[PDB]
């Protein structure tokens, strides 16, 4: 989420932001800070994970050619969920 | 006449703006008083023809 | 020549650097309905040299 | 081996007065360089800068490496007389920009690491 | 012998009223230069081939448009200044002396591609 | 295509031609700029079986200059054939 | 040569020039060193550098070569040679339809002879070669710069050049000139090792030292 | 379902005009002159 | 595939810069030409080498 | 097969002579120019009303650097640096580290638009639809500064034209 640093500068997702002393906040004055403010570490965090039959799922992303290239995710483990290496979705063996 | 038409199709351009106020409005910020089609509207007051 | 940087854009997607032809062949299939635009293009364009 | 073909002189004694040629036709030139340039720099500084760009490859003993030395001095006076270089190209030889930079070891280790 | 072309196309290469009897001396001309080459030299032996080939078929053809399809050299005018050409190269491989054994071989790996 | 009888009539005299079958502003002729998806073909290597690389790997049939003559009455030759001269066209040989 | 994706051989081509070479070789064996044709049918004559001006009159010359066009010349630089420029010459045939490549070699300081002469196309083609390698050409009609700035010190095309250079250009107002000054780059170019570690090609595969 | 390419249309485009065409208009000179002559003699008279 | 298509190649007789006018000119008709046989000889198939 | 240009012989008989004599004294193909330019005067002009009117364009455009989502908001970069290694320009910098997630995601994507050719490599060589080049061409800037986009900037851009990024892709993924 965005925040902001006790002088007031705004935080971005990478987690830079200029110190209290640095001169470089100089190119900010009269200007804005540019900062995308739909962090993509929360948003894939909200979306729900997905309850499979199978010991090996599949995912491409969504949208067949227009995802990413089709990897295969283990769920053997119990303790955590497999997550997708490249979009991040999380899918969970039922009842193991 | 076809002549006459094309001046009567001149006229129609007045009343398809809504008026001579409506007609100028068009020729001075766009510098054309064509009549179109209504495609649509978008939420910032764009209108579409 | 603007009509025809149209047929430039419509296979490459840039008007004059297309980046197109590469060694092997090109680099993408020409969109449907190109080349009846291009027939339309050069079904009238003698006329246009007569004209110059 | 050590049996090469000449360029335009056969020993340095020939070679040698290829450089005064040179030098002489540079040292009456810069009166006329620094008039239609319009320099504002004395015809003193410019035969100066010739005597230091001559002095800067007195130590060459071999013929044709001085050869080509009067050779690229020649297109030069050439590019000079003609006026296809402007005053930029001709104030390029005074670095008139270019901060002095530190020579002893104490003001070059102050400001950076470079030798 | 055929009616005299009005041009041969070509801009700056002008008809030749008698391409027949240019042509013999031109040809002869060059037999008589390649004769003070020597004997065995591969310059002779190939120059005095061909040169006697085109001067047969120069003997053996009076009319002009079917003696250019024999010496497939274009226009008449183009094969009169070939052999201009080759007169003047004769005359020039005398002082160069090909023939000779090769000056110099190249060093070890000159022409090692790649490197 | 706007243009009243009269104006086209005015037109195509001053050039000589008949302008209006040969507009060079576009009209309803052109090609709708929605389009129906496409199915490309596939190439001659796209093939289940019999298709090894070694077989059609055409960078590895390239081979270093073979060496005609190296320092390390045969007949007079050309590089090529003398060229054939080219023929008047048929279609509109003069201009 | 049924195969799609492989490009065919014309191996008529291939003796025609190949029964050529030997012909130049054997016409000029003071000069010829090397003869070699490739794979795509292009024949090569490597010759000493003495032989470039009756190596080059004899192709444009002789009745069996007329190579009246220069299509190209340039220098590559190779700096492993003990002569490591090779000055290149592409010839075409307009009567045999052919072409032939010619290739010769020097260093810093040995001259080439000028190729004026023999083709008036050379001119600026050695030029460039001067401007952009400092191979000297002699007798040349009037040898400098062509593509170069003027004053401009090294030739850039050399391996050995840095690709950005020495020195860069910018406007001063304390001079009311634009002045040069040494290189600095606010993004240094980045190098990338891009070659693998795997050999491609065996055929080229040369011996072990 | 099956293969759709950009393709000519079943039985080929239609011919293309491509050859020089400057059609001659105007009088013939006799009646260029006739015509300008004799407006100087109304002219003058 | 220049072989497979028919097509005049203009010539000049003054070398001026009036024959080099009209052969660009008549250049511009024979491309025209041209572009009709390739609007209808053009062959399916993929674009580019299939050797990846 | 070649033909001539100017090789032709006038005719020399009495009337094809005073034909000639009339066109160089009536200047007969001087007012047939002026003929041809008339016409045109009463053609429509070709000129279109910018801004209000915008010149065609194609799915295929290649505007303005964009970088894309999934659906779901994730990031499609996964800092292979595929764009980084093919950009002739080198006008890609791309750092990246493990997210606190532990994802492959990018701390520094920057993109010199005064470095940039516009060539659509980078989205070529993309294996995830990340980087794209957007239909956006009107980015005019006032200063130098302005163009050097960082990945708070390309996001932006991303998030904007997302609405027409995608149907472009849509449109046109079938040929790629
Ligand atoms: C010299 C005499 C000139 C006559 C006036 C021009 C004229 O009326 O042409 C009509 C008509 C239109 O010609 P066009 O090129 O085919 O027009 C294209 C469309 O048909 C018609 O084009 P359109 O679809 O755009 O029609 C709508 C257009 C049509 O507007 C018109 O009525 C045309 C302008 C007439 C005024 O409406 C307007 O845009 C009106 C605003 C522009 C008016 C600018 C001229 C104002 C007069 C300036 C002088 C003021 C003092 O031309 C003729 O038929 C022959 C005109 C010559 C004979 C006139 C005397 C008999
Ligand atoms: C029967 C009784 C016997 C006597 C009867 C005689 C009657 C006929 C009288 C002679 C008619 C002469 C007509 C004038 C000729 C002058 C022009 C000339 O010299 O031609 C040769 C000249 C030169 O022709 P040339 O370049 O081909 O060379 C001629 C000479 N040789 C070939 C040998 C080199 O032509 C020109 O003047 C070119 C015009 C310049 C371009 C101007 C733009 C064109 C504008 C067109 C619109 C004009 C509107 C004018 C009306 C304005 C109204 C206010
Ligand atoms: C604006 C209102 C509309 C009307 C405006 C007037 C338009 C007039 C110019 C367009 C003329 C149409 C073009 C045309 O037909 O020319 C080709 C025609 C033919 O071109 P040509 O060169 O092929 O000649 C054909 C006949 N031979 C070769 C035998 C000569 O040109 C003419 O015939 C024009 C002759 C008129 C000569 C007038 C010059 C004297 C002027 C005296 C003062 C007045
Ligand atoms: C020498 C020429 C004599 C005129 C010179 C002086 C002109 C007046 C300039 C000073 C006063 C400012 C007037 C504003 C400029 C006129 C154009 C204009 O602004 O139109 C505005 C008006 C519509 O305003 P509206 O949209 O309702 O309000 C905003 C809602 N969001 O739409 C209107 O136009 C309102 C109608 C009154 C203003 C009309 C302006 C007339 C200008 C001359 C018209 C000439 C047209 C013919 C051109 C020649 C063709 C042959
Ligand atoms: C001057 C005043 C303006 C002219 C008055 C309007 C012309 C009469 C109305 C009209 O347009 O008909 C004229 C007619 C043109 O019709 P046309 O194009 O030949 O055939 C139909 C093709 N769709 O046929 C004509 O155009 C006759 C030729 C025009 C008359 C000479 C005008 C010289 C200027
Ligand atoms: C500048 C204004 C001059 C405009 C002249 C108009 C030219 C013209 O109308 O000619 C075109 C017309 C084409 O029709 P057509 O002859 O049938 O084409 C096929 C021929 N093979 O053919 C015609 O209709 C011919 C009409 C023009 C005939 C020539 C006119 C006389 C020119 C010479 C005299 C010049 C002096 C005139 C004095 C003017 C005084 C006001
Ligand atoms: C018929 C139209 C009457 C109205 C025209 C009014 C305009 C006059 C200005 C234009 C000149 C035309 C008048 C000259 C006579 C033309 C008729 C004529 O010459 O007879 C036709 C006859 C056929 O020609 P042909 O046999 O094919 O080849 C020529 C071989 N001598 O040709 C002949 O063989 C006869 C001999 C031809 C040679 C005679 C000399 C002609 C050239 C002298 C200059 C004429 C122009 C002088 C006036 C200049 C001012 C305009
Ligand atoms: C102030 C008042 C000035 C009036 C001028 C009167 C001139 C009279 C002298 C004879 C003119 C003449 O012979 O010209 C009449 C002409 C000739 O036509 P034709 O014989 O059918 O054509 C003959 C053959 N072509 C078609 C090859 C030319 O016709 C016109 O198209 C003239 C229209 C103007
Ligand atoms: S469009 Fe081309 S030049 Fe621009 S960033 Fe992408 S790869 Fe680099
Ligand atoms: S934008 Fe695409 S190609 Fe570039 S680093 Fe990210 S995932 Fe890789
Ligand atoms: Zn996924």
């Amino acid at each position: 989420g965005v925040r902001t640093s006790p002088t007031g500068e705004k935080v971005t997702h990478t987690g830079q932001v200029y110190d209290d002393g640095d001169y470089r906040k100089v190119r900010f004055v009269g200007r804005q800070k540019e900062v995308n403010e739909n962090f993509a570490i929360d948003l894939i965090a909200e979306q729900p994970v997905s309850q499979v039959g199978s010991r090996v799922i599949s995912c491409d992303g969504g949208g067949g050619a227009l995802g990413h290239p089709r990897v295969y995710i283990n769920l053997d483990k119990e303790t955590k969920t497999g997550t997708c290496g490249y979009c991040g979705l999380q899918f969970r063996q039922q009842h193991h | 006449m076809e002549l006459l038409q094309v001046l009567k199709r001149g006229l129609q351009q007045v009343s398809g703006h809504g008026g001579l106020r409506g007609y100028l409005r068009v020729l001075f910020r766009a510098n054309d008083v064509r009549v179109g089609t209504l495609v649509g509207e978008d939420k910032y007051g764009n209108k579409y023809y | 020549r603007e009509k025809m940087f149209e047929f430039y854009e419509r296979v490459s997607g840039a008007r004059m650097h297309a980046a197109y032809v590469r060694p092997g062949g090109v680099h993408q299939d020409l969109p449907l309905g190109l080349m009846d635009d291009i027939y339309e293009f050069s079904k009238n364009f003698s006329l246009r040299i007569d004209e110059l | 081996s050590t049996s090469v073909k000449p360029i335009f002189s056969r020993d340095m004694n020939e070679a040698k007065r290829r450089v005064r040629e040179l030098y002489r036709a540079w040292y009456r030139e810069v009166p006329n360089t620094v008039h239609l340039f319009q320099l504002d720099i004395s015809v003193k500084q410019g035969r100066d800068k010739v005597r230091e760009m001559f002095k800067k490859n007195a130590h060459i003993t071999d013929p044709r490496v001085v050869d080509l030395l009067v050779i690229k001095g020649k297109m030069e006076l050439e590019e000079t007389i003609k006026v296809w270089k402007q005053r930029t190209h001709v104030m390029r030889f005074f670095h008139e920009t270019e901060a002095p930079r530190p020579k002893d070891f104490l003001s070059k280790f102050y400001v950076g690491h470079d030798p | 012998a055929g009616l005299l072309k009005k041009t041969t196309g070509l801009v700056g290469l002008a008809v030749c009223e008698t391409p027949h009897e240019r042509l013999k001396i031109l040809y002869t001309k060059i037999l008589d230069v390649l004769g003070h080459i020597p004997k065995n030299a591969a310059y002779r032996k190939y120059t005095e081939q061909i040169t006697n080939e085109k001067l047969s078929m120069v003997k053996a053809e009076p009319d002009v448009k079917k003696l250019e399809e024999r010496l497939q050299g274009g226009q008449i005018e183009e094969v009169i200044l070939q052999a201009e050409n080759e007169l003047s190269l004769a005359r020039k491989m005398i002082q160069w002396k090909p023939w000779e054994p090769l000056v110099e071989e190249p060093p070890a790996s000159q022409w090692k591609w790649p490197i | 295509a706007s243009a009243t009888r009269f104006i086209q009539w005015l037109r195509n005299w001053a050039s000589g031609r008949d302008l209006q079958a040969k507009l060079q502003l576009r009209y309803q002729e052109i090609s709708k700029r929605t389009q129906p998806p496409p199915k490309l073909p596939v190439g001659p290597s796209h093939k289940l079986s019999n298709n090894y690389y070694c077989t059609r790997d055409g960078r590895r049939e390239a081979m270093p200059p073979s060496i005609v003559m190296s320092s390390q009455e045969k007949k007079a030759v050309s590089p090529a054939p003398p060229i054939k001269r080219w023929e008047l066209s048929q279609d509109e040989p003069y201009l | 040569d049924t195969r799609p994706t492989v490009r065919p051989r014309n191996d008529v081509a291939h003796k025609q020039l190949s029964a050529f070479g030997e012909y130049v070789a054997e016409i000029l064996p003071k000069y010829v060193q090397q003869v070699q044709v490739s794979c795509f049918n292009e024949l090569e004559i490597c010759i000493h550098p003495d032989g470039v001006i009756p190596v080059l009159t004899f192709l444009r010359d002789h009745s069996n070569a007329q190579f009246k066009s220069l299509a190209d010349l340039t220098a590559v630089d190779i700096p492993t040679r003990q002569n490591r420029f090779e000055i290149v010459y592409n010839l075409l045939s307009l009567r045999f339809n052919s072409r032939i490549r010619v290739k010769t070699y020097t260093d810093e300081l040995t001259p080439i002879e000028s190729s004026v002469p023999v083709y008036k196309a050379a001119n600026w083609y050695e030029r460039e070669i001067w401007d952009m390698f400092g191979v000297f050409f002699a007798n040349h009609p009037d040898l400098r710069r062509i593509l170069t700035d003027y004053g401009f010190e090294g030739h850039p095309f050399r391996k050995d050049f840095p690709l950005s250079g020495y020195v860069e250009l910018r406007y001063d107002d304390e001079v009311k000139r634009v002045v040069a000054e040494p290189v600095e780059l606010a993004q240094e170019f980045r190098k990338f090792d891009l070659n693998s570690p795997w050999e491609a090609f065996p055929a080229y595969r040369q011996p072990p030292e | 379902s099956k293969v759709k390419q950009d393709m000519p249309p079943v039985g080929g485009y239609g011919p293309i005009d491509y050859k020089r065409n400057l059609p001659r208009r105007g009088l013939s000179g006799y009646s260029m002159f006739a015509v300008g002559i004799g407006a100087l003699l109304f002219g003058y008279w | 595939v220049y072989d497979q298509v028919e097509f005049d190649v203009p010539i000049g007789s003054r070398g001026d810069c009036y024959d080099r006018y009209l052969c660009r000119v008549e250049e511009m008709r024979q491309s025209i030409r041209i572009i009709s046989q390739c609007l209808n000889k053009m062959p399916p198939g993929e674009i580019k080498v299939d050797d990846a | 097969t070649y033909k001539y240009v100017n090789l032709r012989e006038p005719s020399m008989d009495m009337k094809s002579v005073t034909d000639r004599a009339a066109q160089t004294l009536l200047w007969t193909e001087l007012i047939r120019g002026l003929g041809m330019t008339l016409s045109y005067l009463f053609r429509e002009p070709a000129t279109i009303n910018y801004p209000f009117e915008k010149g065609p364009l194609s799915p295929r455009f290649r505007g303005e650097h964009a970088l894309r989502r999934y659906p779901s908001g994730e990031e499609r970069c996964i800092a292979c640096k595929l764009c980084e290694a093919v950009c002739p320009a080198q006008a890609i910098t791309i750092e990246a580290e493990p997210r606190a997630d532990g994802s492959r995601r990018t701390t520094r994507y920057d993109i010199d638009m005064t470095k940039c050719i516009y060539c659509g490599f980078c989205q070529e060589a993309c294996p995830v639809d990340a980087i794209v080049e957007g239909p956006n061409f009107e980015f005019s800037t006032e200063t130098h500064e302005e163009l050097l986009y960082n990945k708070e900037k390309l996001l932006n851009n991303g998030d904007k034209w997302e609405a027409e990024i995608a149907a472009n892709i849509q449109a046109d993924y079938l040929y790629r």
